[PDB]
RNA sequence: CAGCCACCCGAGAUUGAGCAAUAACAGGUCUGUGAUGCCCUUAGAUGUCCGGGGCUGCACGCGCGCUACACUGACUGGCUCAGCGUGUGCCUACCCUACGCCGGCAGGCGCGGGUAACCCGUUGAACCCCAUUCGUGAUGGGGAUCGGGGAUUGCAAUUAUUCCCCAUGAACGAGGAAUUCCCAGUAAGUGCGGGUCAUAAGCUUGCGUUGAUUAAGUCCCUGCCCUU
RNA sequence: AGGGCACCACC
């Protein structure tokens, strides 16, 4: 037996991300080649398929800590923003990037919306993560 | 005076690479860009050409330092 | 039903480890010990299993929930939990000798492993960016 | 069970030749830990940080500049690639070779300026000067080049090891005893 | 694949600029004016170019494709808020001003505001800071 | 050749109303309009309008003075002579249709240009 | 009965201590369950200011601070017996807030 | 008339629509809790007030 | 003797502050005060309100600072950890925000919780850690200056309030004489709160996080003190 | 002339 805690988080990222692309149900937004991740970036990704990714790894996060909403998504992907000859600060991560991210993992019903507010995983996405994970202990070992 | 490294290999650079980097005890991209007088990207893509041939071994790889040598 | 419940400090890090009757598990908030960041002190983290050997943990299940102060501080925490939770499962399921000897050899390594460090962050104080350093005092 | 800094290097085989720097180089037996990582308290009283162990020593005084103050784990990386560098460029233990560079590096004359006057120096400024200057030459050889710093760490160690004059510390210590020597 | 191809070439000139062939292609348009970054990199997504190449490894069918796309940006739904020159004040057209373009849209602008006397205008003409900032201390 | 704002020429501009120049309007000038003119500037406006009428054929209309620097300037002001207060004195701005969208007192300044004379004692 | 919470606030911590203890102590001599003396953590509201009038002088600051000290009690009890119980003498300082 | 204009700048905020509450100086005021004092005036009353020195 | 040094045991063998004498200074403050003497002014006002401008004005000199000069780095992803504390108000307008939807962003709309160990909030902080691209080039270092556009606060944003986007891409390659602060969770790095606050931090006052080199001395310099 | 003290002194 095998669950995510189990598993080095960057590879399973790694594998999920590909396991979503593969299986090429996941809703992209036709903007995704445009726009960068947050206002405290200089650039866009540099992997063009940083869509899969990023919602490998808001399933992750789901599934270690449910009820996150859009606020705790940008929470997440916040990071440091320098201000030019100015202090830096802390910034938070793009609201139409999370939330369109929530919307294609709901409409590839491994999340749904929990009873409290937010998001969660359903016992589907929370297979297919524990799966995902099994695997990658499987080609660890 | 400024050092004019090459983005990419001539017959002569490469011929060099492939001959005598693999015969080196110590392989990092910092030394053969000083050696061969080629680009870090180059140098990096080069030593990682290398290993997958199996020309040489890798001792250790982390994001700040790569250390490859001699098999 | 053995068990013992044991804390570690370090900073303002917070580590406790349920150590009970069990078959050599080792956990750090539901993962595995190796799993733990940053891995740059994951001999830190063996420390204690290192030093006594797998055949003194192979009885007990040890669970570590750690909260509070920063990730080197956190590890520093767990290790002393993991350490202090074997010393008082020893003391109370087993002889005296053993629990000696076992407390001797973390002593001897580092005496962190069962005694916590007492520093704390040290109060700014007005005129000076922090503790002791003051502003820069100009004169013409 | 023996322990190996990083799991690779052991100490049984360290041998220290300057008996004067015997008891200040803390390399081995109680003074062989698996990281140079401890957090202890060794500035709490004078002569303490003799128990340091010197890879922790050397760790702490690559902390610098002031962009790299407190970033210890940075250092550690670095000490360990240095120390797998050191290991393919020359076959040898690293720690080894760091005691070899301590030994060679530290002055043993200095002069005082009081006019300056000649005077000893104590086995524990000796091997402070000592990881000083290795530390200053790596840096210093690192800056604003391609090469990495634990490359150039590498090679700093290895020179001194050697006695080498292309080390920085070896140059710098000569240049000390030189104007010891006239002062003398 | 390392080896230097024999149509590489060191120097393009695109536009009335030179770009250095050595660098990455994204970073090697960036030395046309009003081509930034951010510009750089979303025209070449939009030319299916991969960005791991070198300038002058580029095909002439290539670069003629950039050079249109980033002459053209609204037909290759490049949007509106990524362009330098948006809602023109004198025809209202949306557009990417590149080069000698750029330099004459600054100058029309500067043009414009001293012709009608704004204060603006006024501190262009003096040479002094336009944006409030203090003069008492600093830009000597 | 003829006047353009936005690709519309001054015809059309006064032909438009306050919500179709709020859309040639850069986004501050949408915002003013939006939240919208007041007492005041609708009295200039009336006395703009007054002397436009009362002006005879092929002669520039009477100067009318305001303190309203902050004033938008809309294209059926354009034409008229304004005398903007600076703190001290009404300057007199003659509006041009390239004017439009810019604030009065932008073309009334508040301060004299500096020209720097010897340094006095000390400032060393 | 009735579920009552008695929430007690003070800012000296002798006099609200004093008042906890009476308050249980009647509870016990009513035989009445009662939870003991819950502490929500004490807050310490801060005002940190220059000591001069003026701003002449070496920079130095006067650190004011106040502490609040809140205690809880839980008791199941008659809203008449509980009022009893509340209605002995009660240290100035001590708010007390009575809930159903 | 006069009754339109006087005292008919908006005051619902910025410093002229705020004084301390013992000396109506506007300046150096303290909001926090709700206090509304200048600092003087705090200084003078804070032991009244329950504000202490421990530091 | 007073006490000093080292060591054992021990959580700790010198934690950090507050308070703080006699006698003084023509030190600062009458611009904190319905503290105040005297003098001045008091209806064409030095009262008071309203409108506009100024306090920010720029050949220059000085002081406190912020950002940097890069690879012990920048960028793009991924992973993973705090503490102090504030929060809807007499006048008084102005609170902290979860979640859902719209927008690329700043933001907008809806709908809830919290007068608070109850909700924001398990305060998913930054540095750091793991990978990526860059490759010694004033360069993907640096981000000044400047053009165009979009939002928010406000009665009002021009002399740009603040914020966002594209573009522009200056000096600066480690700093002369001189000089500041500091010895342990300290210096330094790093972010987060409070005050100011309609709008709001390059300041200050606190908080944690990472975390050292050197020293356990002296009267040489700068001062202060004592005795003859 | 002698003797103390202080990282708002130095080493
Ligand atoms: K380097
Ligand atoms: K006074
Ligand atoms: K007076
Ligand atoms: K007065
Ligand atoms: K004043
Ligand atoms: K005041
Ligand atoms: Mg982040
Ligand atoms: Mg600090
Ligand atoms: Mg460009
Ligand atoms: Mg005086
Ligand atoms: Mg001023
Ligand atoms: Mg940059
Ligand atoms: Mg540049
Ligand atoms: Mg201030
Ligand atoms: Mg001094
Ligand atoms: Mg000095
Ligand atoms: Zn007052």
């Amino acid at each position: 037996g095998v669950t995510v805690k189990d598993v080095n988080q960057q590879e399973f990222v790694r594998a999920l991300a590909a396991f979503l692309k593969k299986s090429g149900k996941l809703k992209v937004p036709e903007w995704v080649d445009t726009v960068k991740l947050a206002k405290h970036k200089e650039l866009a990704p540099y992997d063009e398929n940083w869509f899969y990714t990023r919602a490998a790894s808001t399933a992750r996060h789901l599934y270690l800590r449910g009820g996150a909403g859009v606020g705790s998504m940008t929470k997440i992907y916040g990071g440091r923003q320098r201000n030019g000859v100015m202090p830096s600060h802390f910034s938070r991560g793009s609201k139409s990037v999370a939330r369109r991210v929530l919307q294609a993992l709901e409409g590839l019903k491994m999340v749904e919306k929990d009873q409290d507010g937010g998001r969660k995983l359903t016992p589907q996405g929370q297979r297919d993560l524990d799966r995902i994970a099994g695997q990658v202990a499987a080609a660890n070992k | 005076d400024k050092l004019n490294n090459l983005v990419l290999f001539d017959k002569a650079t490469y011929d060099k690479l492939c001959k005598e980097v693999p015969n080196y005890k110590l392989i990092t991209p910092a030394v053969v860009s000083e050696r061969l007088k080629i680009r870090g990207s180059l140098a990096r893509a080069a030593l990682q050409e290398l290993l997958s041939k199996g020309l040489i071994k890798l001792v250790s790889k982390h994001r700040a330092q790569v250390i490859y040598t001699r098999n | 039903l053995q068990s013992v419940q044991v804390f570690g400090r370090k900073k303002t890090a917070t580590a406790v480890a349920h150590c009970k009757r069990g078959n050599g598990l080792i956990k750090v908030n539901g993962r595995p010990l190796e799993m733990i960041e940053p891995r740059t002190l994951q001999y830190k983290l063996l420390e204690p299993v290192l030093l006594l050997g797998k055949e003194r943990f192979a009885g007990v299940d040890i669970r570590v929930r750690v909260k509070g102060g920063g990730h080197v501080a956190q590890i520093y925490a767990i290790r002393q939990s993991i350490s202090k939770a074997l010393v008082a499962y020893y003391q109370k399921y087993v002889d005296e000798a053993s629990k000696k000897e076992i407390k001797d050899i973390l002593i001897q390594y580092d005496r962190t492993l069962l005694v916590a460090d007492p520093r704390r962050c040290e109060s700014k104080k007005f005129g000076g960016p922090g503790a002791r350093a003051r502003y820069q005092k100009s004169y013409r | 069970p023996d322990i190996k800094l990083f799991g690779k290097w052991s100490t049984d085989d360290v041998q220290i030749n300057d008996i004067s720097l015997q008891d200040y180089i803390a390399v081995k037996e109680k003074y062989a830990k698996y990281l140079p990582h401890s957090a202890g308290r060794y500035a709490a009283k004078r002569f303490r940080k003799a128990q340091c162990p010197i890879v922790e020593r050397l760790t702490n005084s690559m902390m610098m500049h002031g962009r790299n103050n407190g970033k210890k784990l940075m250092t550690v990386r670095i000490v360990k690639h240095a120390f797998e560098i050191i290991h393919l460029l020359t076959g040898e233990n690293p720690l080894q070779v760091l005691v070899n560079a301590i030994i060679n590096s530290g002055p043993r004359e200095d002069s005082t300026r009081i006019r300056r006057q000649a005077v000893d120096v104590s086995p524990l400024r000796r091997v402070n000067q000592a990881i000083w200057l290795l530390c200053t030459g790596a840096r210093e050889a690192a800056f604003r080049n391609i090469k990495t710093i634990a490359e150039c760490l590498a090679d700093e160690l290895i020179n001194a090891a050697k006695g080498s004059s292309n080390s920085y510390a070896i140059k710098k210590k000569d240049e000390l005893e030189r104007v010891a020597k006239s002062n003398r | 694949s390392l080896v230097i191809p024999e149509k590489f070439q060191h120097i393009l000139r695109v536009l009335n600029t030179n770009i250095d062939g050595r660098r990455k292609i994204a970073f090697a348009i960036t030395a046309i004016k009003g081509v930034g970054r951010r510009y750089a990199h979303v025209v070449l997504r939009k030319a299916d170019i991969d960005l791991t190449k070198r300038a002058g490894e580029l095909t002439e069918d290539e670069v003629e494709r950039v050079i249109t796309i980033m002459q053209n940006p609204r037909q290759y739904k490049i949007p509106d808020w990524f362009l330098n020159r948006q809602k023109d004040v004198k025809d209202g057209k949306y557009s990417q001003v590149l080069a000698n373009g750029l330099d004459n849209k600054l100058r029309e602008d500067l043009e414009r505001l001293k012709k009608i006397r704004a204060h603006r205008g006024l501190r262009h003409f003096w040479g002094l800071r336009v944006r409030g900032q203090h003069t008492k201390t600093t830009g000597r | 050749r003829k006047f353009t704002y936005r690709g519309v020429d001054l015809d059309q501009l006064l032909d438009m109303s306050y919500e179709q120049l709020m859309q040639l309007y850069s986004a501050r000038q949408r915002r003013r309009l939006n939240r919208g003119l007041r007492r005041k500037q609708h009295s200039l406006l009336k006395r703009l309008r007054k002397a436009k009428k009362e002006a005879p054929p092929m002669e520039k209309p009477e100067v009318v003075k305001t303190h309203l620097r902050d004033m938008i300037i809309l294209p059926e002001m354009v034409g008229s002579m304004v005398g903007v207060y600076n703190g001290k004195t009404f300057n007199q701005v003659e509006i041009k249709p390239e004017m439009i969208g810019h604030y009065l007192g932008e073309f009334s300044i508040t301060y004299k240009p500096v020209k720097h004379g010897r340094p006095g004692i000390g400032a060393t | 009965i009735h579920r009552i919470r008695i929430t007690l606030t003070s800012r000296n911590v002798k006099s609200l201590e004093k008042v906890c203890a009476d308050l249980i102590r009647g509870a016990k001599e009513k035989n009445l369950k009662v939870k003991g003396p819950v502490r929500m953590p004490t807050k310490t509201l801060r005002i940190t200011t220059r000591k001069t009038p003026c701003g002449e002088g070496s920079k130095t600051w006067d650190r004011f601070q106040m502490r609040i000290h809140k205690r809880l009690i839980d008791l199941h009890s008659p809203s008449e017996i509980v009022k009893q119980i509340t209605s002995i003498s009660i240290e100035p300082g001590v708010e007390v807030e009575v809930t159903i | 008339g006069h009754q339109q204009l006087y005292w008919s700048h908006p005051r619902k905020f910025g410093q002229g629509s705020r004084s301390c509450r013992v000396c109506s100086n506007r300046h150096g005021l303290i909001r926090k809790y709700g206090l509304n004092m200048c600092r003087q005036c705090f200084r003078q009353y804070a032991k009244d007030i329950g504000f202490i020195k421990l530091d």
